[PDB]
């Protein structure tokens, strides 16, 4: 499943916003107020009516999961003592469902009436239906592969502490919806889960030990625990290993029954133990390999190179050093290769390693009309300090006290006027204030000798 | 900014449709609109003699891939006598029709250019004494000269906020621009080269009519190399 | 309240660690898994039997506050590969406690025992207590002050009377050292002194008190300067206050713009705004007799982890002089790896936090300087990063400047991967670019 564009009318922020999104990577840019989370807050809820159609609704009473009344605009104005609401608000998503389907399905309300949604988006209902249809009749040759839904807001590490089968079953592979859009954490399903999983390859494997006669049969089970297992794991590694040196995420009883894992020079530690970014990185790309093990079993270790959908990310970068943060959009490309990304920074470290064509700037006007636009000069590979001033429009040169004194004294400097006394004192100033080793006054001093080399 | 020169009477659909001049802004508005036709060869006319150059930032748009706009010069909803007057009619980036118009937008296209426009203070490229007006620093700014009267920076000053000329992007590519300049003068310092050959690929056009961006800061770079060149080959 | 100096012995990940503190602002750097964050839990553990001393904590039996056996440091037996334990850890804190009263005081832990504290250490509590007790007396006409405590670590997001009676004194040292700050609180609190402030007004203006109106108009001056000494810089706001008018909202005033609502605005400078009002807010119930300078005049400590979390990059440059104009007299350790905080203070201040392979820690100042200093060039020299990325190519077009350089632009093998460079990058790339006018220059000559 993708989706090409989106376009929102009478929503929370906008009063109207088109926006369309890369195949792979779109990175969303805001400098004032909340549009990024508007738009993915949007598109969390133009996804819903796929996930309806598996039994995956509202019985936990998800209120957030529809349009509400508090999601339509309104408009102050202080010449009225009146206030009034903009009718209807309307989401319309373009994309495709599967190879050559493509579809547009309009959502929209209207006042305090309940939601109400149109003819494809009820086919959309129907697909899911069906699909559920075809894996719960089991007994069949062909394999069907179902697509993948998900969201990571910025509450995902808030209170990881509260809260088993691996088969070709429905029960089983349907539990990869379980609370897919939701906005909690979901940190103690994996791992429980995983320390089952872990278990049970133990258990079995020391019970094919013992009697390995069942070769046949409980020899094709310890497999595909150890096959889930490294698949998970070689997901962690593609996003940890290289810049921290950790890996190979594990369950150990000996260790107070906790998830721990192993470092070169510094031996194995339980994760809770570890620092704020790696937790936040390892809960990340948890969360996407074990739903994706579970929704496609039958991909026995490319069930993360192979699976389709769409992951919505929210600050993607939180806790993570300027380090880490040039390697992360390659690493999520490399761990999942075939899902389509859409995720929210505001670091430019991030924003140098990808093209100006998977960036949208996020702007409104007075009225509320929304603009969604790409980066006038390039970004690729670009130094930090161009990124950060061509596209995000901030100065690398901060405001210290004595920013004005400096901006005249390149001003007085360039010009040609610097032999005189008043300039030779600011220089001097400045020399004592900032240091002579300044890369601006250091320029300053190149220019200064051209032009002495210029006149002659 | 640099100033332009016109050598060409137009074309004759632009001709015929100054016959009628509009009357009012919707009237100009609407036979702009259906002018569309046309457009392309009095485009074609206006780039070549700028030399494909922005006539506000002096950029090349088409190696840039951003295209261009044909601009007028006085808003023609102030004066709508002279929507198709060969005379007050440019050639700015950021082509009409996702980086596009918006608050970062400059020439044509920004903001304040948009709205309203006083020409007594406005300094624009058709003024034969613009390129005094400006300076080109050495951190990507562009100022008012130092040589100006304090009525004459006032007007400076009003220009380059309306047209907003020193936005992050035009910063950085002037400041880019800046440095390669200094690499040339170090490599030619320490090569022994000789300095007006190699400036006649900078400011010297060619036979399709093109020049290196950002002409008025390699002219200020150069004091009294580059007004030799200009000499020489002028 | 000051604490000069810092030393940690088998802690979490230090051997053994010695570090000395700034008088108003310190920060610590480094990248992720460093130590920050340990420094910080023991700076707040060796502040905990202070406030044990009040009866608002005496019931505190939460086990985070104190060493336990998971602070312990564990070194890796490779040839045996085990992990083995070492004891016991140690913490010692030297500083001031009063004018003229310098101390130095330890806590340990041994293996599974109980931790155990020294002498000096059970000092400190008994003046926490000669303390409460001075703040329970009615007819003193001699004033007490009492310090500032307070912890804000990176799960301050998660979740009165205003009298000048001893209850309300001390509760300011409520949760002070799992201190929480968000919006939602906040905006709550302010707009029921708010309310509670207009009634009082208007009572006023239909028939033209005392003590309960001025403590209530003190607040309110006070938070309103410290939220003015964070925004009208930046910007123009200034003066938040809650209005009926434009429908029962918080906003704020702009000279060129009018009202505007705060709740319009991004989570990151809310949070901010939430901070910086319950730091005032807490300074303003903890000593009354201050009226409206309490925040510019009280003392005390306060910790920050990541102090620049969900702050835009045009924030970052204006958050330390912020805090350091707003409260002058108070201590700030605060942890952050942005460069863009790091460009704005001097170099006396920071501290970046190193190991060695056996575990030794180091925290020294940093060589270069960092004042009125770019971004770029403290990400290089402070942090070590390259600002420009090692994207895929980026060898390949070192590799072709440098052959360009040298003036071999006519052999086959530079055109070959000129051509290859061209069909990945693309013909508008500016280093190509660049490139190709090199080469047209160094002809005709
Ligand atoms: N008992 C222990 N023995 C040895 N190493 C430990 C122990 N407990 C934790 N560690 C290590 O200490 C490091 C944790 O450091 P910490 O989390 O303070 O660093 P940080 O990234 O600077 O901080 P934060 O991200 O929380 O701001 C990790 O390497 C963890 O493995």
């Amino acid at each position: 499943m993708r989706i090409d564009k989106l376009s929102l009318l009478n929503f929370r922020c906008f009063k109207q916003l088109d926006i369309t999104f890369d195949e792979h990577i779109t990175i969303l840019v805001a400098p004032n107020g909340a549009g990024k989370t508007t738009v993915l807050d949007a598109v969390r809820l133009a996804l819903f009516p796929f996930i309806r159609g598996f039994d995956a609704s509202l019985y936990v009473k998800d209120k957030s999961l529809a349009i509400r009344t508090e999601d339509l605009r309104l408009i102050y104005r202080q010449e009225a003592l009146n206030m009034e609401m903009s009718s209807p608000a309307k989401i319309t998503a373009t994309g495709e469902w599967a190879s050559g389907k493509t579809a547009t399905w309009m959502l929209d309300k209207r006042g305090e009436q309940p939601p109400h949604e149109d003819k494809m988006a009820a086919q959309l209902t129907r697909w899911g239906e069906q699909l559920q249809k075809r894996v719960r009749e089991e007994h069949s040759l062909q394999q069907v592969e179902l697509p993948l839904m998900l969201y990571l807001g910025t509450a995902r590490l808030w209170y990881q502490e509260r809260y088993q089968r691996l088969d070709n079953s429905a029960f089983s592979r349907l539990s990869g919806y379980d609370d897919c859009l939701s906005a909690t954490s979901n940190y103690k399903q994996f791992e429980q889960w995983y320390s089952w999983l872990w278990l049970s390859y133990r258990e079995h494997q020391i019970t094919q030990l013992e009697s390995p006669s069942a070769k046949l049969k409980e020899g094709v089970r310890v497999q595909r625990m150890k096959e889930a297992i490294q698949a998970i794991q070689q997901a962690i590694n593609c996003l940890t290993q290289q810049v921290t040196g950790w890996h190979d995420l594990e369950y150990s009883a000996s260790h107070n029954q906790q998830l721990v894992m192993s470092h070169p020079q510094y031996g194995k530690i339980p994760l809770s133990q570890l620092s704020d970014g790696l937790r936040n990185a390892v809960a990340m790309v948890a969360d996407i390999a074990f739903r994706c093990v579970k929704l496609n079993p039958h991909l026995q270790n490319d069930a993360a190179l192979k699976t389709q959908g769409i992951v919505l990310i929210d600050e993607v970068d939180m806790f993570l050093h300027p380090a880490w943060q040039q390697q992360i959009i390659q690493s999520l490309r490399s761990a999942f290769p075939q899902i389509q990304f859409i995720v929210t920074t505001h670091s430019p470290q991030v924003l140098s390693t990808v093209k100006r064509e998977s960036i949208r700037l996020l702007e409104q006007d007075e009225n509320g009309n929304g603009k969604a636009l790409m980066p006038l000069g390039a970004t690729y590979g670009e130094p930090s300090n161009d990124v950060l001033q061509s596209v995000m429009g901030v100065d690398p040169q901060p405001a210290v006290k004595e920013k004005a004194d400096l901006q005249k004294l390149t001003g007085w400097v360039d010009q040609g006027k610097y032999d005189e006394p008043k300039t030779q004192q600011l220089m001097v100033a400045l020399e004592v204030a900032l240091g002579e080793k300044h890369p601006q006054l250091q320029r300053l001093q190149r220019s200064i000798a051209r032009q002495r080399l210029l006149k002659g | 900014m640099r100033h332009v020169i016109k050598t060409q009477l137009g074309t004759v659909a632009l001709l015929t449709a100054h016959e009628n001049p509009p009357q009012d802004a919707d009237q100009s508005t609407r036979r702009w609109r259906n002018f569309r036709r046309d457009k392309a060869a009095v485009m074609v006319q206006l780039i070549n003699e700028q030399y494909h150059l922005c006539c506000y930032s002096e950029i090349r748009s088409d190696l840039r891939g951003l295209g261009y706009h044909i601009e007028h010069v006085e808003n023609k909803s102030q004066h709508p006598e002279r929507t198709f007057d060969y005379q007050n009619l440019a050639a700015s980036a950021l082509d009409s029709g996702s980086s596009l118009k918006g608050k970062n937008a400059f020439g044509g296209h920004a903001q304040g250019k948009q709205d309203v426009v006083d020409m007594a203070k406005f300094i624009h490229c058709h003024i034969r004494d613009c390129s005094r007006y400006f300076a080109y620093l050495s951190d990507g700014r562009i100022v008012p000269a130092d040589e100006l009267n304090a009525q004459e920076t006032e007007n400076a000053q009003y220009t380059i906020d309306l047209l907003n000329l020193n936005s992050g992007f035009l910063q950085t590519e002037r400041r880019n621009h800046w440095e390669e300049l200094e690499q040339l003068f170090d490599e030619h310092i320490e090569k022994d080269w000789d300095l007006q050959q190699l400036l006649q690929l900078d400011l010297v056009s060619t036979p399709d009519h093109k020049l290196h961006e950002f002409f008025s800061i390699t002219r200020q770079f150069f004091q009294q190399e580059a007004e030799q060149v200009l000499q020489s080959h002028a």
